């Protein structure tokens, strides 16, 4: 699969609206495994369910536990770049 | 046994 870059916009009260899974510890990429409908990710309209993200704002997640990950993009604000492969 | 995030 093409790496893509893809931007969100998130508003401050909003989520990134993906639910994760994966990580290091797990031997797989972290992967979009639910797009919540109306949440950034799905208006965004370039991240699908499969998709592995790679790195975020220039994060390299390719190595990062689950936790460590979903930190990283919990910090994410305003227009956030998703480096992202489909698996 | 699974882990997943809502983000």
């Amino acid at each position: 699969g093409p790496i893509r870059k893809v931007l969100l916009l998130k508003e401050d009260h909003e989520g990134l609206g993906i639910s994760i899974t994966g990580g290091k510890e797990h031997g797989v990429p972290i992967l979009i495994s639910e797009i919540h409908p109306g949440q950034p990710a799905d208006r965004c309209g370039g991240l699908h369910v499969g998709d592995a993200i790679l790195a975020v704002n220039g994060v390299n997640l390719r190595d990062t536990k689950h936790k460590e990950a979903v930190t990283i993009l919990s910090q994410q604000r305003g227009e956030i770049e998703f480096e992202v492969v489909y698996v | 046994t699974r882990r997943e995030t809502q983000l």
